[PDB]
RNA sequence: GUGGGAGAGGGUGGUGGAAUUCCCGGAGUAGCGGUGAAAUGCGCAGAUACCGGGAGGAACGCCGAUGGCGAAGGCAGCCACCUGGUCCACCCGUGACGCUGAGGCGCGAAAGCGUGGGGAGCAAACCGGAUUAGAUACCCGGGUAGUCCACGCCCUAAACGAUGCGCGCUAGGUCUCUGGGUCUCCUGGGGGCCGAAGCUAACGCGUUAAGCGCGCCGCCUGGGGAGUACGGCCGCAAGGC
């Protein structure tokens, strides 16, 4: 109901789902979406389809908002990763930047056994 | 694609107050350039190495950024 | 007795009264732990690379001292005291290796 | 550390005649200052192990110029010994 | 001796950013997580994702290497202090002062033990979910000791170059680290790879010897029994020699 116009997009994407959170200028969230968020429930979340249909939801929820110019943020390796970016190509609404910001640290903590 | 060095002027390797050269060996990020793209020396680098360090303390160098197009 | 460079980072928004203030206390340890100034290069206000302290600016000042090599560090730990001061790094003077020269 | 200062002061105490820097018993004195800064810096910092590994080197060394001298001329010795207070 | 050099060599105190977890606030809904696929788990007491703030522990990305240092174990953010080893140049000083080294003494990854702190992440045991003919395992969700610090013990190992230390001698080529030089190059000192002579059962070694010699120490004498038994010593114990 904000009519919030030009807006952030944040991507987050692993190997098992792909997420999408849209928010405003100063970074809080507008309308998000997921591979759960639609139908797919379990590993098919992972998949890049369901990439594809996140982005759109979220676009489409944003649309709703009266949003219109987005910057992207791009955190994590995944399935459908790119897919995400791509739909949101064709979403309808302008892709000012395209950033990638994927955490990695220098060397903190001792990650879990599946990870070394 | 010629390296760092290579277009460059006289500078000092063991100044951390100097800016403007020495983003010059950082990277589209914040990380360190390797030897291959800045051109160096293996005592070259390694004084380069800690003085960039030192600027990062003090805030005139990036710890890191962020990368984009993708 | 060494040389050393004493590098100081405070906030860049002072007050003038504020300013002279803080720099006084400097000088102030400074003549207390024995440190004889030998020269001094003030920079001021600068873009930090990453916000230090909440804020993206910062006040910078170099100085190039001799003093007894023991109070060094006790120095350090007196300069950071103040809470205007965000950043001190005290470093070993060392002569300017070069390149490409 | 070890200034120059401090060095020549030593040297040039312990010589057996002008411009010597290689005598047996100003070996032996220069050894034996390291060795009293060392063990002090011991005395604190128990736990550095490697600095007492070359503590170690040099008592070792020390005490063979001291064996030799006293081997070949014990005057010189008692001398040295007396002087500095060791063994 | 003097004059220069490189370095994650050691000890102490500071200190910086990235990330994880937790807590506070904003905004925001229906799932997140996770696997081969799943479930346990967490979620309407508002999670996941996103923004700001705070707390705390542990480890230091790029630089980073096929690199450097150390006697070995081993040593990586940055700063300072204390300190060890080592290399080159000058040819200045002492004048064989040398090499090895049974005992002894000290150091000695990790796990483990004691007392007292600390505890984010990980994680023996353990609690669960799966898989399977069964699962006491691999895979998944949790989780204690521990991993961290101080002090004192333990004294093991693929503690590996499976190659004891020192010195002299015997083609080179190539890459490299680090000094000096009259600086396509030469000369020292480290790190690799090819290969002369030679060695070797062979693979391979080959101026970083496993070659040609000399000195000194350790050690071996078929396999299993067995690093077990007895005895001794060390240890709080585990256990070690
Ligand atoms: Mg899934
Ligand atoms: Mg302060
Ligand atoms: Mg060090
Ligand atoms: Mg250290
Ligand atoms: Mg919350
Ligand atoms: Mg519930
Ligand atoms: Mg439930
Ligand atoms: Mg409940
Ligand atoms: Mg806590
Ligand atoms: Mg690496
Ligand atoms: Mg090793
Ligand atoms: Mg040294
Ligand atoms: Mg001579
Ligand atoms: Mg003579
Ligand atoms: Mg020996
Ligand atoms: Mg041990
Ligand atoms: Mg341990
Ligand atoms: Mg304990
Ligand atoms: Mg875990
Ligand atoms: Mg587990
Ligand atoms: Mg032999
Ligand atoms: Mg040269
Ligand atoms: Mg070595
Ligand atoms: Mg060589
Ligand atoms: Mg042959
Ligand atoms: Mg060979
Ligand atoms: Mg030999
Ligand atoms: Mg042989
Ligand atoms: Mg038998
Ligand atoms: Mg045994
Ligand atoms: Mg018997
Ligand atoms: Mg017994
Ligand atoms: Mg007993
Ligand atoms: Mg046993």
């Amino acid at each position: 109901k904000r009519q919030v116009a030009s807006g952030r997009a944040y991507i987050h994407a692993s190997y098992n789902n792909t997420i999408v959170t849209i928010t405003d200028p100063d970074g809080n969230p507008i309308t998000w979406s997921s591979g759960g968020v639609i139908g797919y429930k379990g590993s098919r979340k992972g998949t890049p389809y369901a990439a594809q249909l996140a982005a759109l939801d979220a676009a489409k929820k944003a649309m709703a908002y009266g949003m219109q110019s987005v910057d992207v943020i791009v955190r994590g390796t995944g399935a459908g990763r790119e897919q995400a970016i791509r739909a949101l190509q064709a979403s309808g609404l302008q892709v000012k930047s395209i950033v990638d910001d994927t955490p990695v640290p220098h060397n903190g903590c001792r990650p879990k056994k599946k990870f070394r | 694609k010629a390296k760092v060095k290579a277009t460059l002027g006289e500078f000092d390797l063991r100044d951390y107050r100097n800016v403007e050269v020495l983003k010059r060996f950082l990277s589209e990020t914040g990380k360190i350039l390797p030897r291959r793209r800045t051109g160096l020396s293996a005592k070259e680098q390694r004084i380069l190495a800690k003085t960039i360090k030192r600027a990062r303390i003090l805030g005139l160098l990036p710890f890191t950024e962020k990368l984009v197009r993708k | 007795m060494r040389r050393y460079e004493v590098n100081i980072v405070l906030n860049p928004n002072l007050d003038q009264s504020q300013l002279a203030l803080e720099k006084e206390i400097i000088q102030r340890a400074l003549e207390n732990y024995g440190a004889r100034v030998e020269k001094v290069e003030e920079l001021g206000l600068r873009r930090l690379a990453y916000p230090i302290a909440k804020d993206p600016q910062g006040y910078f000042l170099w100085y190039q001292v001799e003093m007894p090599e023991d109070r060094v560090n006790d120095l350090a730990r007196e300069l950071r005291i103040r809470d205007n001061v965000r950043r001190v790094m005290v470093v070993k003077s060392q002569e300017p290796f070069l390149a490409n020269a | 550390p070890i200034t120059k200062e401090e060095k020549q002061k030593v040297i040039q105490e312990f010589a057996r005649f002008p411009g010597d820097t290689g005598s047996t018993e100003v070996q032996v004195a220069l050894l034996t200052l390291r060795i009293n800064r060392l063990s002090e810096h011991l005395k604190v910092h128990k736990k550095d192990h490697h600095s007492h590994r070359g503590l170690l080197m040099m008592v070792g060394q020390r005490r063979r110029l001291l064996r030799y001298l006293q081997r070949e001329d014990p005057e010189r010795y008692r001398a040295l010994i007396e002087k500095l207070g060791i063994r």
